Order: C-alpha cells, then structure tokens, then sequence
C-alpha cells in the first residue's frame, strides 16, 4: 500500500467560494482545509463543501486519468531513445526508430490507473482514516507541510460524524474500480 | 470488458484492418495476391500495395503536408516496415492519419515508394428489403410518412443548469411536431461542463433532497423532465464518452442503463456509441465521436480542394467502413478526447459491411444534412449553445416506402429485393430549437 502509491499524484479539489486549490488527503492536517464535524472546510474562507460539491471534483479527476490513459502514448524501454508517441506499430512492442531495439509499452500503465484509483478510495476509506494508513501529501521540507498535527482521537471522532460524507466520496471511486 | 489496454492485442486490430481491405481491393478489382508485394523494399517492377498512412516520423509536427507521410504495411505484407511517400506524381488527393489506402507504385531506389495511381476504396453495399417487409412498414405509417427527430447535447448552458429550452422542445414535439422516434446523443451532464468540472455546484431549492452525486443530479435534473416526452414517441439514448452517468469513458462505449437512469420501459432504450438500427426500413449508423471535427486532410490538387470539406470527409468514414477512421485518435490539452480503445475498434465498423441509409455524427461544427454518395449524411448540432442562446436539432421526415411509385430500385436476382432510396424520400430540416 505504501509502495503502491509512491508514484500515484494527489487528488487537487478547488474550493467553490473562493477558488483556493488544494490537494485532499484524508482526514489529515493540512493548512488549507479542515474535516470538522459538519464536512469538509475550506481555511481561507471558511465555506464548507456540500456532498455534491466533493464528489463532482472527485469524479471529474477520475475522469481527467481516464482519458489520460485512453490517450495511449507509449513510450520506449531502450535509454538511449526513450521516444513517446502514440504510433502503434502493427508489430506492438517494437519501436519506431530505425532500428531501434528497446520494447514499447503504454506510457500510463494499467497497473498505474488501477493503483491511482485505489490512492483515491484510501482517502475515503474510514478503516484507513482510523489507523492513519494514508499516504502523506506534503514532504516535511514543503512550504506548506502542515502547521498543527492531528490527533489520533479528533481523527477517530472526525471520521465517526463523517461517515456518510466518507462513504458517499467511496461510492464514485468505486463506480470505476468495479468497471477495472 | 474492463479498463485493460494490451499493446499486443492493439496492434492485432490495427493489422487486421490492412489485411481486410487488401481482400476488399482483390475482390473488387479483381486482382491476385501475387500482384500485391511489399513496398518498402525496391524493386524493377511497378507493384500493388496496401497500407496506412501515417507520419514519416513517430514524434511529428502538429501540421503535415505531402512531403511528410509514410505507409505502413501489414505484418505479412511488409514485415509491419513504413515507408516514405513520394507523391510527387499525382495531382489529386486527400489523406489522413490511420486512413487505410491502396496504391499502384514502385520503390526505384530503396528509401522511398513513388505512388503511379490510388486505387480508391469501393464503396460498402447498401441494405436491401423485401416486398413483404415494404409492404408491413407501409402499414404501420398507415398513410402518413416517417418522422424521426435528433438532438445532440449539451442540453444546458455553461453558467447555469436551466432546462427551460429542452421543456419547451419537449412541449413542441409532444403537441405538435408528434414524431415516430426521438434520437438523443449525449452528453447529458459533459462531465467538463465548467461549473462541473470546478466543482462549483449550487444548492437547488428546487429538489427536496439535494444530489450528492452527478448521478444523483441526473435522476433530479434529467429524468422528471425526460419523463414526459410522450410514451407514443419512441425515445432513443445514445452517450458521450463525455457522459458523467456513463462508467465506459471510452469509445466504442457500452449503453447506458435505462434502469438505472428511472427512465420508463414504455417508450426509452438505451443504445450502445456508436449503434446501428432500423426504424422501419431506414438503416441508421450512430456514432458519437466527433469525425467531422477532428479529420485532418492533408490535400494536393485544385478539384479536391474546390469540393466541399464535409463532402470528402464522409466520403472518407463510407470507405474506410468506420465511423472515427483517425489513428491515433484526437486529444484535447488533459481534458478529454476521442478515448479510442483501440482493441475493441471493430465494434466501430459498419454492421454486416453496408453503408448505412442516414449517418448521424454529432459535431460542434454547425449543423448541416447533406447527400453524399447516395447517403444521408445528420450533423444536427448542439441543442444549446454555451451561453445559453437557441442551438439547433434536426427533422427527418420520410415519405412512406410504395413499390408502385418507382422510388424504390428492383435489384436483379430470383429472390426480387429493393434499394430504399432513402435519400430520394427524406427531408432533413434543421430547426432552431
Ligand atoms: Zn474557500
Ligand atoms: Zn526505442
């Protein structure tokens, strides 16, 4: 789980009062949001998302990988090449340079997409909110790593009053982890 | 099928399209295989041979010209080797990126395949029918002709979520316009609508339980208002890959579930992107995929370029036999795109190899119905434009099928069957919604 994520990025919503973009790692510490016991609340302003508001963006990035990955570029094995482009050659896994010896492959693997979506059902997965499994979003020299940490019991309670909001960010996960 | 894309499997289809139509261009000109050999090695002597165009280089310029194509051949004609074209010697031509082409030329020196003449691809069959099945759609019009409507979403505005236009289309085709069959292409809710995308959507006082999904906000926005479209209309939907109620993002794209959008039994189907149908004897081809926007010609000649763009492009989808012949398929820059699985594009050929009788292929160029090749060609636009002003629909209206009135064509044979010349009977219009 930790090194199934370690090449995944991060889910980025926009807040709908005030435009401020941040990434959305869980019920974690972050200087830019807030789980409090009403939802999911912006710092800058204030506001608080509605369902509809979180599962939106949810389901707009998902789509966003998708199409990322329905957009084929393959790219090639051999390092002193390493050209991407989305030419299939009829022979698949040979490369188009002259002579070229490299393999080719699906530059977003489906390995890739499948492990993206599972980071996004971690963060709206309650057991793992609970025992602190998910992967952080910011490295400690960020600039904006997190001021004030969470503690373990406002994370169990948080997650608790949450349940529904949680459940419901899981179900539009899990709308495209079944059809994978 | 699952999200799983195999390069082995890709490359599979894409050689299968060379290989079929080298058995199309034998059978129609009546040529052996022995004429046929490999052009990208030279030769003394002129040669047949078949390939698709694609780009002299893997990592290309965004603007091609005929200085820089290539023809790539199938596993066992060329060893999958490319070769560069030299067109130099012919005045007239259009192509494309993943067009399938037959040629007459010869490779004199080695790096190069100079092209002599393009054997043009025949054109598919068209569907026939019997006198008995003329006879019983004759009856079930009673008289009266065929009225078929299509629309093509967006179905609301970019800074709103107002379906006052749709309500007042619906009310028009109910009470007056009273169709046989109502054909609706999505997107319903385009996932990169931008408030959809932002994520800045609205409380709506209007639902007493607000949505909590795009889902939800199709069963509280979309289906009260669909519902009433009068069960006497059959309703047909068709998504977008663009279709947030759809979970197949990519084309060819599965139907969606007509349960559970709670759309009623009596008068909704939902069909497959792209799908092919009759209504009575008219063969209709469907396809959501923007063909008409996205084919990039590279052109020479004068009487190429005099013709009309929308002409040679459905020429082209009528000989390649598929209606997104483009490979590698269009993107938009990532927002979207045509999500081509390129494994399942045999799904995306034209059913039992006949050219359909009307074509519709949604595309945000302004609509337009025009008959090419004895075929109806439907772009009926965008039922709303972006700022909310009156988009566009189309009216198809048939004059219903007499074996008496000589507009059907007796074709030769012991078992007598018809040409529906649905091109001589129909009449588009495209209205202002
Ligand atoms: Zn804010
Ligand atoms: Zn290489």
């Amino acid at each position: 789980d930790v090194e199934r994520f370690k090449d995944t990025v991060t889910l980025e919503l926009s807040c709908p009062s005030c435009d401020k973009r941040f990434p959305f790692g869980g019920i974690v510490s972050s200087n830019y949001y807030r789980v409090s016991y009403n939802g999911l609340q912006c710092k800058h302003c204030e506001q608080l998302f509605t369902p509809l508001q979180l599962t939106s963006q949810i389901e707009h990035s998902i789509r966003a990988h998708i199409s990322l990955y329905y957009a084929g570029w393959l790219q090639c094995d051999d390092s002193t090449c390493g050209i991407v482009t989305r030419q299939v050659s009829v022979f698949g896994k040979r490369c188009l340079n002259d002579g070229c010896t490299g393999v080719m492959r699906y530059k977003y693997s489906d390995k890739q997409l499948y492990n993206q979506l599972l980071y996004f059902d971690s963060l709206f997965d309650c057991e793992k909110n609970k025992k602190q499994e998910l992967k952080p979003i910011y490295l400690p020299d960020d600039l904006d790593y997190p001021k004030e940490q969470l503690t373990e019991s406002s994370i169990k309670a948080l997650t608790e009053q949450n349940r529904e909001l949680m459940e419901t960010g899981r179900s539009v996960v899990q709308k495209y982890l079944n059809d994978c | 099928r699952t999200m799983r894309q195999n390069l082995q499997e890709a490359s599979d289809v894409l050689d299968d399209q060379i290989e079929s139509f080298t058995k199309i261009i034998q059978n129609h000109y009546k040529l052996s295989p022995n004429d046929f050999a490999d052009p990208t090695i030279q030769s003394q002597s002129e040669i047949y041979a078949v390939g698709r165009i694609v780009p002299d280089s893997p990592t290309y310029d965004k603007f091609l010209n005929p200085e820089s194509l290539s023809l790539e051949t199938s596993r066992m004609g060329g060893v999958g080797r490319r070769v560069r074209l030299d067109l130099s010697q012919v005045n007239e031509l259009s192509f494309f990126l993943g067009q399938i082409v037959a040629f007459k030329g010869k490779n004199a020196n080695g790096d190069y395949f100079t092209v002599n003449s393009i054997l043009p691809l025949p054109y598919p069959n068209s569907p026939v029918s019997t006198s008995q099945e003329l006879q019983e759609f004759q009856a079930n019009l009673e008289g009266s002709s065929l009225k078929v409507i299509v629309t093509c979403g967006p179905y609301f505005a970019n800074d709103n979520f107002s379906l006052e236009l749709l309500q007042e289309f619906i009310d028009s085709i109910n009470n007056e316009v009273k169709p046989h069959v109502l054909i609706m292409f999505g997107p319903f809710i385009d996932i990169t609508h931008p408030l959809i995308a932002s994520g800045k959507l609205p409380n709506f006082p209007q639902f007493k339980t607000q949505p909590k999904t795009l889902d939800e906000l199709f069963l509280k926005l979309f289906t009260p208002i669909l519902k009433t479209i009068s069960p006497h209309i059959q309703t047909v939907l068709i998504p977008s890959t663009k279709d947030a109620i759809s979970n197949h993002a990519a084309y060819p794209q599965a139907s969606l579930i007509r349960k559970a959008l709670q759309l009623p039994k009596r008068n909704f189907k939902c069909m497959a992107n792209p799908s092919s149908f009759q209504i009575n004897e008219i063969y209709f081809g469907c396809s959501n995929v923007d063909t008409f926007k996205d084919l990039k010609e590279v052109i020479k000649g004068g009487t190429t370029s005099s013709r009309y763009r929308l002409d040679r492009v459905s020429e082209h989808i009528l000989q390649q036999r598929r209606y997104y012949p483009i490979f590698p398929g269009s993107i938009r820059t990532h927002i979207s795109g045509a999500d081509l699985d390129v494994s399942y594009l045999g799904l995306t050929e034209f059913v039992g190899g006949f050219s359909p009788d009307i074509m519709i292929i949604p595309s945000e160029l302004q609509h337009f119905a025009r008959v090419v090749q004895n075929v109806v060609v439907i772009n009926p636009g965008r039922f709303i434009r972006a700022t909310g002003n009156r988009g566009s629909y189309a009216q198809i209206t048939v004059q219903c099928p007499d074996l008496e009135d000589g507009k059907l064509t007796l074709v030769e044979g012991e078992e007598p069957v018809y040409l529906h010349n649905v091109w001589k009977r129909a009449r588009v219009d495209l209205i202002a919604s």
